[PDB]
């Protein structure tokens, strides 16, 4: 791509490119190597841009602040001169053109922002920046301004903005700090605002670009401009009378401009290096070479001790230098374009009223800072402090991991630390060693089975009879809905997880493939998400019940049954570990694919059935075949810690939600939506006392009102599976969960505490069942109620 | 930059078709997939172009690459530090709240509650983050 045995050079158009040509012509008159010098706009991004691809100038001018990113992109070569060439050239400038302690540039001048003045408007230019809009204000009698300069690029706003305590980067422990950042504190925010202020009060117009400024300056229309060596030359064909002094401070502090030292990088896909070296040491960095670019556009303090010498007697240059040392070098680290993007952002939209100061700042800040990582490195962070909690619950409080060797002593702290995360891939790296040492000569079908699992997706599936989501998808952990045990709970202690079933994804089917999870259908909403999650834990059973239960049970029992033979007497069974049969295997989602394919390598391993070991080990078994054949020999269960909240994933409508199956998941949506008239009023009733589902019992009876006579309709709901069989006096008082229903009932006059059920216990009263179920609190109720102690004939 | 854990010789051994400590190429990918591994088909063509057999030598050097390293404690105070106005090693829950919530990933107002919550161990609606960063290291 770029063409050897010449020099491509970049330069920008505010340079001498011209001077810089005629060093090239000498260098073709030496060697016979011509040498091409262009300026293309944005030279700064477009070189980074063709660069990577491997083309671009074999050499590139630019202030040394871009070098670093290029340095780091790969896209600079580092260059060798030796002690002699190195000697020649001030100390200071090298340390501009280093990276990662290697020189990826080599210097040519010292670049300074100044204040340029006409002496003939302005003989005595102000000291500060505070004193501009009354001299405006003085100029403006005559239509003229007293300062104008590019309010586009960001370079040339800096020094105000950084005069009462803007900062780029912080330098702490021996670097920049890319987290410590000075864009939007006191010193900043004051700077920029004298800035919008001058052009609130029309001293100055948000639009004024580099070259409206330069031809304002140079045509005697304003008194003053801001910008560095390489614009003398064109104020050198004006007419003007102009000087070059200290910029105006900002609250008594020096402006601070960025100081930038023009560099000549040699481009790491040239393939004319040592070309390049010979005509940036031996013709350009010369007095002969320097002279030339310098009388074309002057390059300020040259990086040349020799040709500084008599440079530095100049007081423009003195001027460029005393600004520089009130100032800073700027940084190369490649978070400097980043920087100065957002600071243009920033500037920009102050400067136009688009964005106040203070927001203009505050995102540029954000911006440049890159807080974007830090939040991330937070979330992350406290996502897995989540997930520990839950995996430390389960492994220390679970039962079933004391009686194996697998159990965590309780927290030491107010909360888990990570290592019940470690402990759980511990965990499954045991379950995985076991497994691969069962079945470790793989055969041929057993090996590409197993491939076939590794390369399978699964969506995961979680029904309900609740309403789970909106926009977002919002599962949560049993124990984190109580929180708003019996003893089998406490077995597994995993109720801080959400639970779902598998299946494999890559299919056109309608979803889901699967509707229950060990026979249970757990509703007719069915909730599938189609990506893992990093600290889930996947067991081939339901945790707490490791059977698999005979084909007869199972959804798809036909295909089975019709499809196969002996398998049908294989696949009930309990699916454990060596150590017996609560010896659950417990993957964690790295290790999920792989423990599932080698379970179902030996189970197929231990089939009689011929026909199914074939139907398996198909070369070319479809993911559907592949999912019924997984969800035949096992259960998969797949475990979320604490909650799932998503806005990606799918909900699926299987049928309608039942009034009963509304009434015990509390779905107020599709109870609202049933129980319109008084009779829905009656069933939803009855389905509530029977469920002992108090709370919607106690909706219901706010929403409507209940009489005498509507428990009388109750009483004939032959159609009522709860009334069918009970007194609606049975159902208050059969379990003391529906205390306040019966209270309700007692307080308004809607039930007689005394009626004799007709139905189940007939004979009975509620008292007889407030005694059976020994409930103090309801006995004592109904006795203070007028209830009737004993039983006479008749 | 690996040891003690080995990768799996385990896992692999699974793939070795005639157990003479190689495996092909084509398998490659899925023997990293089994371990937790998600290369690209560029990057598994671009290490299949340096050698098809592969052996366990040279699959444990590939596994090197695409192993992340985990933040460090260090790295984890500072990027709460960050967003500590005060310095003192507190941030309020109105704070991380903005913070987690309109910086990085997008996360539900769900999900960054209970990360507040679950940080905020005093229940105080402040977030001593160096006190839970330095807990949560075993
Ligand atoms: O405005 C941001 C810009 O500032 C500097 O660019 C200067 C450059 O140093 C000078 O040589 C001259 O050409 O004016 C430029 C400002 O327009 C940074 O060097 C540059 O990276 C940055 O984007
Ligand atoms: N709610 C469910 O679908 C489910 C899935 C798997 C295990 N337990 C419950």
């Amino acid at each position: 791509k770029i063409e050897e045995g010449k020099l491509v050079i970049w330069i920008n158009g505010d340079k001498g490119y011209n001077g810089l040509a005629e060093v090239g012509k000498k260098f073709e008159k030496d060697t016979g190597i011509k040498v091409t010098v262009e300026h293309p706009d944005k030279l700064e991004e477009k070189f980074p841009q063709v660069a990577a691809t491997g083309d671009g100038p074999d050499i590139i001018f630019w202030a040394h602040d871009r070098f670093g990113g290029y340095a780091q992109s790969g896209l600079l070569a580092e260059i060798t001169p030796a002690a002699a060439f190195q000697d020649k050239l001030y100390p200071f400038t090298w340390d501009a053109v280093r990276y990662n302690g290697k020189l990826i540039a080599y210097p040519i001048a010292v670049e300074a922002l100044s204040l340029i003045y006409n002496k003939d408007l302005l003989p005595n230019p102000p000291k500060t920046w505070e004193e501009i809009p009354a001299l405006d204000k003085e100029l403006k009698a005559k239509g003229k301004s007293a300062l104008m300069f590019n309010l586009q690029e960001p370079y040339f706003t800096w020094p105000l903005i950084a005069a009462d305590g803007g900062y780029a980067f912080k330098y702490a422990a021996g670097k920049y700090d890319i987290k410590d950042v000075g864009v939007d504190n006191a010193g900043a925010k004051a700077g920029l605002t004298f800035l919008v202020d001058l052009i609130k009060n029309k001293h100055m117009n948000a639009d004024t670009d580099y070259s409206i400024a330069e031809a304002a300056f140079n045509k005697g229309e304003t008194a003053m401009t801001i910008n560095g060596p390489w614009a003398w030359s064109n104020i050198d064909t004006s007419a003007v009378n102009y000087g070059v002094t200290v910029l105006p401070t900002f609250k008594g502090q020096p402006s601070k401009p960025f100081v930038g030292v023009l560099s000549a990088g040699i481009n790491a896909a040239s393939p004319n290096k040592e070309l390049a070296k010979e005509f940036l040491e031996n013709y350009l960095l010369t007095d002969e070479g320097l002279e030339a670019v310098n009388k074309d556009k002057p390059l300020g303090a040259v990086a040349l001790k020799s040709y500084e010498e008599e440079l530095a007697k100049d007081p423009r240059i003195a001027a460029t230098m005393e600004n520089a040392q009130k100032g800073e070098i700027m940084p190369n680290i490649p978070q400097m374009s980043a920087f100065w993007y957002a600071v243009r952002t920033a500037v920009i939209n102050a400067a136009s009223g688009r964005q106040t100061v203070d927001a203009a700042l505050a995102a540029a800040q954000t911006n440049a800072a890159a807080l974007d990582h830090c939040a991330n490195t937070v979330k992350n962070f406290l996502r897995k402090s989540i997930a520990a909690q839950s995996y430390s619950k389960m492994f220390s409080q679970g039962t079933s991991f004391k009686s194996l060797n697998l159990s965590l002593e309780a927290p030491s702290g107010a909360r888990s630390s990570f290592r019940s995360l470690e402990h759980l891939d511990k965990v499954s790296r045991h379950y995985i060693s076991e497994i691969i040492q069962k079945v470790h000569p793989l055969s041929s079908d057993e090996r590409h089975l197993l491939s076939i699992i590794i390369n399978s997706n699964f969506n995961f599936r979680h029904q309900s009879n609740s309403n789970l989501s909106n926009n977002i998808l919002n599962i949560k952990s049993f124990d984190k809905i109580q929180s708003e045990y019996s003893e089998d709970i406490k077995e597994i202690s995993n109720h801080d997880f959400v639970f779902f079933g598998v299946e494999i994804s890559n299919h056109q089917e309608k979803l889901p493939l699967n509707k229950t999870h060990h026979t249970v259908d757990f509703g007719a909403n069915a909730y599938i998400i189609d990506h893992d999650s990093p600290y889930g834990y996947m067991t081939l059973t339901d945790h707490f019940d490791n059977a698999i239960p005979p084909v007869f049970y199972h959804e798809h029992q036909s295909f089975f049954l019709d499809n196969f033979k002996e398998v049908v007497d294989e696949v009930s069974r309990y699916v454990h570990g060596n150590q017996g049969k609560t010896d659950v295997p417990i993957f964690n989602t790295k290790d999920m694919r792989l423990g599932i394919g080698l379970h179902l390598i030996d189970f197929i391993r231990k089939s009689k059935d011929q026909g199914f070991r074939e139907f398996c080990y198909n070369k070319n078994i479809d993911p559907v075949s592949l999912d019924r054949i997984i969800n035949f020999v096992f259960q998969l269960e797949y475990h979320i810690p604490r909650m799932l909240s998503t806005d990606n994933f799918k909900k699926i409508k299987l049928r309608d939600i039942s009034l009963e199956d509304a009434i015990k998941a509390s779905n107020y949506e599709e109870i609202n939506n049933k129980v319109t008239d008084k009779k829905m009023a009656h069933q939803a009733l009855a389905y509530s006392l029977g469920n002992k589902k108090a709370d919607i019992a106690l909706y219901l009876l706010s929403k409507f009102n209940f009489t005498k006579q509507d428990v009388a309709e109750m009483e004939k709901m032959k159609n009522n599976r709860y009334c069918n069989l009970y007194d609606v006096e049975y159902l208050l008082s059969k379990d003391g969960a529906n205390y306040k229903v019966l209270e309700y009932f007692i307080n308004n006059g809607l039930v007689d505490v005394n009626k004799k059920f007709q139905k189940v216990n007939s004979g009975d009263t509620m008292l007889d069942n407030a005694m059976k179920s020994k409930d103090s609190k309801m006995i004592d109720f109904l006795l203070k109620n007028g209830a009737i102690l004993g039983k006479r004939f008749e | 930059t690996e040891e003690q854990i080995a990768e799996f010789k385990e896992a692999f051994s699974l793939f070795d078709k005639d157990g003479d400590g190689t495996i092909t190429t084509k398998e490659l990918g899925t023997v990293m997939r089994s371990l937790g591994q998600n290369p690209t088909e560029a990057e598994l063509q671009d290490m299949i172009n340096e050698v098809g057999t592969i052996d366990f030598p040279e699959f444990l050097t590939m596994m090197a690459r695409k192993m992340k390293d985990t933040d460090s404690e260090e790295e984890i105070r500072e990027a709460f530090r960050v967003f500590d106005k005060d310095g003192n090693g507190y941030i309020s829950a109105a704070e991380l709240r903005h913070v987690m919530t309109n910086l990085g990933e997008k996360l539900t107002d769900e999900e960054v509650d209970e990360m507040i919550r679950e940080a905020d161990i005093d229940g105080d609606g402040q977030v001593n983050y160096e006190e839970f960063v330095q807990m949560m290291t075993a």
